[PDB]
């Protein structure tokens, strides 16, 4: 498709970030973002704005780590938005990007794709008629079928939470957090509670409990909830 | 494993022929696309054409002439002009706004 | 110069002329190669005993030459003469036509199984199983775990 | 056999990927250059 | 002593300056962006190779005192060469031997020694995986005992030496050859230890048995890989099958190798020069004069004196058959004074229109002739000297009789001149009447060959090669196209100052 | 470059052909024309 950023017309031109932007979003593809840095560079608004759209879809609940374009697009989406001089379809992309960069606290994500293989239909009539937001703009509101969380859930009975306290080995810093700024020696071992968050990529980053009164009788590959049997 | 070498190998030859015909339609395509745009730009000789004089060029297709307004410029030109008749000290027509070569 | 006597109409001759045929079948390969061909003429006679090694060394020359299929309906046709050694540079010649055709038929096997199947000649899919079991105990299972995808059974 | 019946086959299909392939290369550069132009 | 002293003594190091720099660059590119990397992207050690062939054609010729290359062969058997932990070590070792030639003796290694050089495939970690390695570290022994050849206690050196290399060559038709350039690497290491290989083992020894070793060689050429080995196995199996009567003509026409697919422009051209004296024997009827043609332009600039002697000879002695002729000593460098002088004065009688004058070249040149042993094909032309006359007198008068023609041609028989000419008729060549009865031959005015669709012919021939000679110069064009990065419309910031100017503009 | 096995080892031209066909003849002529006079 990057063959196809180059078209003569900014509509093939455009469809190419948006190809891009569908295939790659859960993936912190740093080809995808070396293919999307010039796209916001051309003279036609609409491409400019996708250009961001897929810019946001790329990198959520991505802390400087997978990628470090992440706080590179950061201050560029503050840079067109607060320009007086832009489009207001160029800075759109921007107004919106910061719901779609920040969305749920970077408690929910993106899928269209199950661990076990078969796709998350709902997420994708969800990014289907996100598309359509040219002829209807709160056709696109039709988004959040696309939210999905990453958070493990372990338990033990049909209702009661479990205490557990697990770790973690690999380096901590993919436990970034987006910390926000508000103007007016490292420990690798994040205890988790039962509702915590965790990157897919750090669902094998992370200790099993067995040192707890816990432990899993399902080896842990997925996140979502689980029976945690109470040894 | 040896199994997937044979398997996902024709895998990419069965990708691969979907190329070579695909662009083998981009031989013509932008050709006849291409005439589109070609004989397309002409429309700013319109009618409402004033005159000027060629003078010289920096480079190729980039000049500088002298207009029948008394002052010079430094212009773009027409590319479909053969340059080889340009110069005895060439009567040349100029764009009435933006002011280049015609 | 043994091609010569091909025309013996004694059924010794031509044994003794495919007592040739084999250690000397790298010079005068060259030689018998597009000339003669007369294997399919015993080998269709009612003259026995001398067949069963003739398409052995037509399995032999009309591979080299692209006459693929050729080798390997031969290679079925030659019998127990032709598959009892698998220790040269030459059971990788036939087989790769053998399993070749197998699994390329089985796609259609796959298709439609019921009715016009295929009339094995009871080695294309002999050697099939056989060699899967050599699959099954030298070891591989790498092997073992993808040739039983090959045949689609 | 998998040395002499499955490794038979990675040794042709290669030659076809290498060359189709490059046919490929030339052909899509030349499109690009009228591409150029067409731009 | 003083003499020897002072010019015997640079030698040793400036070879060594040489050599740790081509083919150690060799050693750490061809071993290391071969056997461990892409080389089909970066095959520049087989021309890199090639200059390590030509270098050491006419770099070794003296019997090495001083031990400038026989302290080579102590220095660079010793080596492990196993990765650059363990080379690191033989780096120095390429130094520590100059103190071995220089300090101390070495072992001068003089018709005797090969032997202790011949045994390290085992000295010190040497192995037989790497055979980019160890065919280029047989090649570079395998080649200065066998350049200047020395045939004296030498031939079982060599001997032995390929039995060596040809145990890595065993190795190599084996053993893991796919996609490493094991196979592709080592047919040209092959190809050229076949012409030393044949130049020690072919005349000397028995060829006959490298015939069934070739043809196992083929068998195993053409199914794990179809480059390399389809070309030299081929030119290498005909050169002594010309020589022979061996049948394989035939089969050099049922054969599939007859393309080995762009054979690189030097087996590739001679191989049609190969395949065009198999036709020469088997009666060219003009189809591969364009082969000997085609061969000769093919072939390089070196000198006249290897091959291009005998194509440009035997190019035109199938034309000679075909009864045209050109000047052929047109270019007096190297090969138009000194091999042609039978070989012109036989085509300056084929010029004439007469008969024993052919004779008295073939008198006079016959074993000349024998020499190369085209004489075979150097016999028949009687034919077309006659046919020349044929045409020469049938053109030339119009109403003359057979009574004169036997004379003229100094024929000694006017009665079967009846039949010279009758078959003359019969044959095609000239057309009109013989009033045998009288004994005049009359012959029509044939003028107006134009309208007659003969040079339309001629020109269609060459219409559809000359558009095939643009559409080659089409095709072999387009591959400079490359760095065409960006297509840039206008710019971005310009574009927008244009926005605000206009913005200027259209407020105002 | 260049290995080249060696199974073996104007100005010229326009004089080239009128060598070819100014080849074998007569070589001499200031007698024949003055013996041709008296004979023919």
């Amino acid at each position: 498709v990057s063959l196809l950023s180059e078209s003569y017309n900014p509509h093939v031109r455009y469809g190419a970030a948006m190809a891009l932007g569908i295939c790659c979003a859960g993936t912190g593809n740093k080809e995808a973002i070396n293919l999307l840095e010039p796209m916001t560079n051309d003279p036609v608004n609409y491409v400019r704005q996708g250009a961001l759209i897929a810019s946001a879809l790329i990198m959520i609940q991505q802390t400087e780590i997978t990628c470090p374009k992440v706080n590179q697009f950061r201050q560029l989406y503050s840079k067109v938005i607060n320009d007086k001089h832009d489009d207001v379809m160029a800075k759109f992309g921007a107004i919106l990007a910061q719901g779609i960069l920040d969305a749920g606290g970077h408690n929910v994500t993106i899928s269209l794709q199950s661990r076990t293989g078969h796709t998350h239909m709902p997420s994708v009539v969800g990014v289907l008629v996100f598309t359509q937001f040219w002829f209807w703009f709160p056709l696109s509101h039709f988004l959040s079928l696309a939210y999905t969380p990453t958070c493990v859930i372990g338990l033990n009975k049909d209702l009661k939470m479990p205490k557990v306290q697990y770790k973690s080995n690999c380096k901590p810093s993919t436990f970034a957090y987006p910390a926000p700024l508000e103007v007016p020696p490292e420990p690798n071992f994040q205890l988790l509670d039962n509702p915590a968050r965790v990157m897919p990529a750090q669902l094998k980053v992370l200790t099993m409990p067995e040192t707890c009164r816990y432990q899993p009788f399902k080896p842990l590959s997925i996140g979502g909830i689980i029976i945690l049997k109470d040894t | 494993d040896l199994y997937s070498r044979y398997k996902k190998l024709q895998q990419e030859l069965e990708f691969l022929e979907v190329q070579e015909e695909y662009i083998k339609d981009e031989q013509k395509n932008l050709k006849k696309e291409f005439l589109h745009a070609q004989e397309e730009v002409k429309r700013i000789q319109s009618i409402p054409l004033v005159i000027g004089q060629f003078l010289e060029a920096v480079d190729q297709n980039t000049a500088i002439v002298g207009s029948t307004t008394g002052s010079n410029y430094y212009v773009r030109i027409l590319s479909t002009i053969d340059r080889e008749l340009l110069k005895p000290n060439a009567s040349v027509a100029l764009h009435k706004h933006s002011n280049a070569l015609v | 110069g043994i091609i010569s006597l091909l025309d013996e109409d004694e059924p010794q001759l031509k044994e003794f002329a495919l007592h040739k045929l084999n250690a000397v079948v790298n010079d005068f390969w060259a030689e018998i190669s597009e000339s003669v061909d007369k294997i399919e003429v015993l080998y269709e006679d009612e003259g026995f005993r001398s067949r069963q090694f003739a398409a052995l060394v037509a399995s032999k020359v009309f591979y080299h030459l692209g006459a693929f299929e050729e080798s390997l309906n031969y290679a079925l046709g030659a019998g127990d003469l032709f598959n009892v050694n698998d220790n040269s540079e030459y059971v990788e010649t036939i087989i790769a036509k053998c399993i070749d055709h197998y699994t390329k038929q089985c796609v259609e096997n796959a298709d439609l199984p019921e009715g016009e199947k295929k009339p094995i000649d009871q080695r294309l899919e002999g050697i099939v199983n056989k060699m899967f079991q050599r699959c099954l105990d030298d070891h591989k299972y790498k092997q073992a775990i993808g040739i039983a995808l090959e045949t689609r059974r | 056999g998998l040395r002499q019946y499955y490794l038979s086959k990675i040794e042709e299909l290669q030659l076809i990927v290498n060359d189709k392939s490059q046919n490929l290369r030339r052909l899509q550069a030349q499109r690009n250059e009228l591409n150029a132009k067409v731009r | 002593p003083p003499g020897g002293g002072e010019q015997e003594p640079p030698p040793p190091p400036a070879p060594q300056d040489v050599e740790m720099k081509e083919e150690a660059a060799t050693g750490g590119g061809s071993t290391g962006e071969a056997d461990g990397k892409t080389a089909a992207a970066a095959a520049e050690h087989s021309q890199r190779e090639l200059d390590t062939v030509t270098l050491e054609d006419i770099k070794e010729h003296v019997k090495q005192l001083e031990k400038a290359v026989s302290g080579k062969e102590p220095r660079f058997v010793l080596r492990a060469l196993r990765m650059l932990p363990s080379t690191s070590r033989r780096l120095n070792h390429y130094v520590l031997y100059k103190a071995v030639q220089g300090f101390f003796t070495s072992n001068n290694a003089t018709r005797d020694f090969l032997l202790p050089f011949l045994e390290e495939p085992m000295d010190t970690e040497a192995d037989l995986q790497f055979r980019p390695r160890t065919g280029k570290a047989a090649s570079t022994p395998l080649l200065p005992e066998v350049e200047a050849y020395l045939q004296l206690l030498v031939v079982i050196f060599m001997m032995n030496s390929k039995r060596y290399k040809e145990a890595q060559k065993i190795s190599d038709d084996l053993m893991q050859k796919i996609s490493t350039q094991n196979r592709r690497a080592l047919d040209l290491v092959a190809a050229k230890c076949y012409y030393y290989h044949a130049r020690v083992y072919e005349f000397l020894d028995k060829l006959d048995v490298v015939r069934s070793f070739l043809h196992a060689r083929l068998r195993t050429a053409t199914l794990r890989h179809d480059a390399d080995g389809q070309a030299t196995l081929l030119n290498l199996l005909l050169r002594n099958y010309l020589h022979y009567s061996l049948y394989d003509q035939a089969e050099k026409l049922v054969s599939k190798s007859v393309f080995p697919e762009q054979a690189n422009n030097n087996e590739w051209a001679r191989y049609l020069y190969y395949t065009g004296r198999i036709k020469a024997i088997q009666l060219e009827y003009s189809e591969a004069r364009r082969t000997m043609t085609n061969a000769l332009r093919k072939a390089p600039q070196h000198t006249a004196v290897g091959f291009k002697q005998t194509v440009h000879k035997l190019l035109i002695v199938v034309e000679l058959l075909l009864g045209e002729i050109p000047d052929r000593l047109q270019f007096r460098q190297p090969s138009l004074k000194r091999s042609l002088m039978p070989y012109f004065l036989l085509t300056q009688a084929v010029r004439t229109g007469n008969l024993a004058k052919f004779n008295q070249v073939l008198d006079q040149f016959g074993e000349k002739f024998q020499a190369d042993g085209t004489y075979t094909l150097i016999i028949r032309l009687r034919h077309n000297v006659i046919k020349t006359g044929v045409r020469m007198i049938s053109l030339s008068y119009s109403r003359i009789s057979l009574a004169d023609i036997a004379q003229k041609l100094q024929l000694d028989s006017p009665e079967d001149a009846e039949f010279i000419v009758a078959k003359a008729i019969r044959d095609g060549v000239i057309e009109a009447s013989i009033n045998h009865e009288k004994g005049y031959v009359q012959s029509k005015e044939m003028i107006d060959i134009y309208s007659t669709r003969e040079p339309q012919l001629a020109f269609h021939q060459r219409i559809s090669f000359c558009l095939d000679i643009h559409n080659m110069s089409v095709k072999a064009m387009r591959f400079p196209p490359k760095s065409y990065n960006k297509d840039l419309e206008s710019a971005e910031e310009r574009r927008e100052r244009e926005q605000q100017d206009l913005e200027f503009a259209k407020e105002m | 470059m260049s290995e080249k096995k060696q199974p073996v080892d104007e100005d010229n031209w326009d004089d080239d052909n009128v060598e070819d066909d100014f080849s074998n003849q007569l070589r001499a002529e200031l007698e024949k024309h003055g013996y041709k006079m008296e004979t023919s």
